[PDB]
């Protein structure tokens, strides 16, 4: 409706008997392949991303936002737990870091 | 010739692979919309008979 | 073919030119309408040869290789169910190309989600695309993943009901 791509903002310009809209949009570019999974199995529990998607670069698993590649460590802060690992089809095994663990470890 | 609808592109779909963008382009596009016309009035008596 | 009639008709001026121009405008408008509705993608996408979509069946909407027209069963049913100076201009886009455009749109929305409409087509698994759509309407991803078989069965049943309803209602 407001340009091709993900719409950010628009500018109006007057024209004889008309209006010209300059649509400023965000277009994704330079995409890269990653290996993906619906959920991460840790401690017999299934972890799902709160806002992102699980990606793998070949050996390590990360969670990133859907529209830009920004890999982050899979923690309890960006994932939520629902159910065990027996129901979700395609769940893979990976560790889930806990931020609270070094605090009581030390 | 018979027209070509578009360039062929086969998306590499698989059950466990995703494509994530690593960059972006800020694209500005133009949309031209007419708003009004010339306001014309015709004197019917003058036009038909003068 | 009456010359006297044409000679008398010339006294009335450019009425014929106005009528022909109006009809020409309507005729180009129809092609513009078809171009706006169907030609919204510049890449012709195709589905993968293996139809593994996590239990989701799209046979009724994907093109049938057996048919010469390369139409879907639903599209074939739709085409079957529709039945002095005059000339009929052919449409600029044939039925095969319109079917090809719908096929490209279906392949893009199945294999790439909504990414192809906003930029390059980025592949994503269909049970992840459905989870994204579930998140769009305010339902968590886990609900989609846990009940994937039931949702796929319901979707297939609904598509079959759509084909039966179209075939059974005049
Ligand atoms: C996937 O990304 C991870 C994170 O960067 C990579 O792990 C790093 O690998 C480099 C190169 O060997 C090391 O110097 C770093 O110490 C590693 N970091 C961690 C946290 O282990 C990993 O190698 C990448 N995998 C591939 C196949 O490229
Ligand atoms: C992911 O981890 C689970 C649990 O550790 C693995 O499930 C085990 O699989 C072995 C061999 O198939 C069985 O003997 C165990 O009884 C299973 N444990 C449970 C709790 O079910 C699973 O195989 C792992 N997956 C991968 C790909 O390594
Ligand atoms: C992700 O991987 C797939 C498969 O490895 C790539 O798809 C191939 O792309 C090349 C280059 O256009 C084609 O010649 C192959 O035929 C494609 N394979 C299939 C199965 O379609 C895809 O290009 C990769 N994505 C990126 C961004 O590089
Ligand atoms: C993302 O794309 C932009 C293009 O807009 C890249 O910026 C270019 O980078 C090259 C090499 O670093 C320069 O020669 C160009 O002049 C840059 N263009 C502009 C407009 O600044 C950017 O480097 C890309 N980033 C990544 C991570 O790929
Ligand atoms: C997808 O759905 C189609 C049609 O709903 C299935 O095709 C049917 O398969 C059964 C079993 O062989 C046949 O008895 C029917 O006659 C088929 N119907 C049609 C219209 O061809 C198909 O098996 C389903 N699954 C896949 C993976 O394509
Ligand atoms: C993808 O399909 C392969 C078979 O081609 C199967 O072994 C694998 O488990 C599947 N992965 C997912 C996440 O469905």
């Amino acid at each position: 409706f407001c340009g091709k791509g993900y719409h950010l903002m628009s500018f109006p310009q007057s024209a004889p008997h008309g209006v010209v809209f300059l649509h400023v949009t965000y277009v994704p570019a330079h995409e890269k392949n990653f290996t993906t999974a619906p959920a991460i199995c840790h401690d017999g529990k299934a972890h799902f991303p709160r806002e992102g998607v699980f990606v793998s670069n070949g050996t390590h698993w990360f969670v990133t936002q859907r529209n830009f590649y920004e890999p982050q460590i899979i923690t309890t802060d960006n994932t939520f737990v629902s159910g065990n690992c027996d129901v979700v089809i395609g769940i893979v095994n990976n560790t889930v870091y806990d931020p609270l663990q070094p605090e009581l470890d030390s | 010739y018979t027209m070509s609808l578009g360039a062929e592109n086969s998306v590499a779909y698989s059950n466990n692979s995703i494509a994530i963008p690593t960059n972006f382009t800020i694209s500005v596009t133009t949309e031209i919309l007419p708003v009004s016309m010339t306001k014309t009035s015709v004197d019917c008596t003058m036009y038909i008979c003068g | 073919d009456s010359t006297e009639c044409s000679n008398l008709l010339l006294q009335y001026g450019s009425f014929c030119t106005q009528l022909n121009r109006a009809l020409t405008g309507i005729a180009v408008e129809q092609d513009k309408n078809t171009q706006e509705v169907f030609a919204q993608v510049k890449q012709i996408y195709k589905t993968p040869p293996i139809k593994d979509f996590g239990g989701f069946n799209f046979s009724q909407i994907l093109p049938d290789p057996s048919k010469p027209s390369k139409r879907s069963p639903i599209e074939d049913l739709l085409f079957n169910k529709v039945t002095n100076g005059l000339t009929v201009l052919p449409p600029l886009l044939t039925d095969e190309m319109i079917a090809q455009y719908t096929s490209a749109l279906l392949a893009g929305t199945i294999t790439s989600g909504w990414t192809f409409g906003a930029g390059p087509a980025l592949q994503i698994p269909f049970p992840m695309q459905m989870a994204y759509r579930f998140n769009g309407i305010g339902v968590t991803q886990n609900v989609l993943y846990e009940n994937q078989k039931l949702i796929a069965n319901q979707f297939n049943s609904a598509i079959g009901k759509i084909q039966d309803s179209l075939s059974s209602t005049p």
